[PDB]
RNA sequence: GGCUACGUAGCUCAGUUGGUUAGAGCACAUCACUCAUAAUGAUGGGGUCACAGGUUCGAAUCCCGUCGUAGCCACCA
RNA sequence: GUAAGAGGAGGUAUAGGGAGCGACGCUUGCCCGGUGCCGGAAGGUCAAGGGGAGGGGUGCAAGCCCCGAACCGAAGCCCCGG
RNA sequence: CCGGGUGGGGGGGAGGCGCCGGUGAAAUACCACCCUGGCGCGGCUGGGGGCCUAACCCUCGGAUGGGGGGACAGCGCUUGGC
RNA sequence: AGAGCGCAAGGGUAGAAGGGGGCCUGACUGCGAGGCCUGCAAGCCGAGCAGGGGCGAAAGCCGGGCCUAGUGAACCGGUGGU
């Protein structure tokens, strides 16, 4: 449910993707974790957007 | 009706004010979808301008008024004498 | 008798419907400072932000690329290693965590303040009723917190300028001096314009570049084509 | 969804562009006055100004963030 | 009656139309909370409209097309009481 | 805000004032803009009232006109409601 | 092994799935051998492969949760990119 609700992190340097979810209800500020973009290896990832 | 000038009479049923509710985007759309039909039809009026030797009524479309007073111009051109209403009104033209 | 005579004089040359530009207004401008020493140019700027809109009324912290030349003295409370970095730069008495009763215990003389993080909490909470309400302690971005705010000792020694929003954007840019003629009046009006551009709000319709008014201090100012 | 008004003492209600010193009647309280209840007067307990945030040196007095309450338009593959 | 016009009525508020009960005698009580209905020169939301801050495509440009804020636009519903 | 400020007319005259000091959030001549509320106008844009008649509507023994209403009504188009 | 293993119960488990700490973020990317299941459609399982990442001295585990419930094909359109 939208408490839980639905969100999703984005790499920086510029666009890329990954599918996730969140819990604003949960102590959860904001997110900057560790993922994989379609181009090179691991890197950043920010989230942002509904 | 028909005007006395250049036609103009009136118009019906895909004529229209349709109702319709059309579509547009203003989320999925405006409202998206929607649909109707109806009606619509001209403007008529009066001038009963004098002229010449007599007085003379019309029946003018909403804007073909300075065409009967150059209707009345051409009129005076010719002679216009005796009484004949709508008979000389329609020599005019 | 209402503005005086000087400005009845300085009156009949603003001619109150004109422009001038960064140009003119070097120079023209820079003529019409004839009463005392050394006015500051008071670019006066004024724009539109809801005078708070909870954070958008700048901070815009410049030396304009010339110098005031004017006193801050920094005086710091830079907890005894940072004072090293100060006593480098310009900063009377550096007093790590002592000095504070020379500013709380009523002994003035200063400004800026600069201190560090480290005591900007300590140093904070105790002068948060003269100095950051007035204008002085830290304000995260005015060149008072750090050790690199140091070399903003240097930068506020070569000029702070502060602009904040108050009520108007207004802000007054504080050069000129009557003292610069023509060229450091152009380059640091310029500059000022540059600092204008560098810190803006995040969505505030309307004019970005409304009021100028760059009155020396005593006298005429009619804007610059708020732009060039 | 969009825009409006509002939500403060157990009860109901004002103080609203500051800056002071947060109320009013009911009610609870130990008294006071009546020979006698009630009428009314006094002192206390109960605000945590819809919750936080930010503007201010200093907001219940303002902007901002969430909800509950309502109102009209208006959306729903 | 799309309409011209028609009746109403060449009648005029002791008259013309709509609804309830039904001679006559007694008599007709409480509720404006929901709703219908009367009224009301503050106001809440909304139409096209007026307007033009602000944006974009394009031409070297002059230019043209489109988007659109602040704020002013009724009936109405909310509103206030009968 | 009943305390002074703001403005003018004048007498009269070579004399009158601003910082720190002091107080508080702030220091008070002068300069720059802006806000608060206000007042006068200028660009745009509306609400409401009176009058005239010539649009248009009616009416009087043929009326070219006299008399009433009158920019409403009537009508065309478009706007939203019910 | 009657404890617990989020929630219903079944099945299962102390040679861990339970409970404590440390680094983290494999609710990974491009593919999927071959099987469950079966009217279609949808659902179920996963080796290995290659890119790189985390922990591990290592051998090695990792494509969310001990599993079975927590779900909605398509048509339409929003939004960021190619």
């Amino acid at each position: 449910v939208r408490i839980k609700l639905l969100l999703e992190c984005t790499e920086c340097k510029r666009r890329n993707y990954a599918t996730e979810k969140n819990k604003r209800n949960t102590p959860n500020k904001l997110e900057l974790r560790k993922y994989c973009p379609w181009c090179r290896k691991h890197t950043v990832h920010r989230e942002v957007k509904i | 009706k028909v005007c006395e000038i250049s036609g103009k009479r009136p118009i019906v049923a895909n004529s229209i004010q349709r109702r319709g509710k059309a579509k547009r985007e203003g989320g999925v759309g405006k409202k998206t979808t929607g649909i109707s039909k109806r009606r619509q039809y001209p403007n008529l009026q009066k001038v009963r301008v004098r002229v010449a030797g007599q007085e003379i009524t019309f029946r003018v479309a909403a804007s073909h008024i300075p065409k009967v007073y150059e209707l009345v111009e051409r009129a005076k051109g010719l002679k216009l004498e005796g009484l004949s209403p709508k008979e000389i009104k329609k020599e005019l033209l | 008798p209402k503005h005086g005579k000087r400005y009845r004089a300085l009156l009949e040359k603003v001619d109150p419907n004109k422009v001038y530009t960064i140009d003119e207004a070097a120079r023209l401008v820079k003529e019409l400072a004839t009463a005392k020493f050394d006015e500051t140019v008071e670019v006066h700027a004024k724009l539109g932000i809801d005078p708070r809109r909870s954070d958008q009324n700048v901070r815009g912290t410049v030396s304009l690329p010339h110098g005031l030349g004017k006193q801050v003295r920094v005086l710091a409370i830079a907890k005894g290693e940072k004072i090293k970095e100060a006593e480098e730069a310009g900063a009377d008495y550096v007093g790590g965590e002592e000095i504070i009763q020379k500013i709380l215990d009523g002994w003035m003389d200063f400004d800026a303040v600069v201190a560090t993080p480290d005591v900007m909490g300590a140093v904070g909470s105790k002068l948060g009723r003269i100095l950051g309400p007035r204008g002085l302690l830290p304000n995260p971005k005015a060149g008072t917190v750090g050790f690199n705010i140091g070399e903003i000792i240097r930068e506020i020694k070569a000029g702070r300028i502060e602009f904040r929003n108050d009520k108007t954007g207004a802000i007054h840019a504080p050069v000129g001096k009557a003292s610069f003629p023509p060229e450091k009046l152009a380059d640091n009006i310029r500059a000022f314009i540059r600092a204008l551009e560098a810190h803006k709000p995040e969505g505030a319709k309307g004019t970005f570049l409304r009021s100028v008014y760059v009155t020396t201090t005593m006298g005429p100012s009619v804007r610059i084509n708020p732009h060039s």
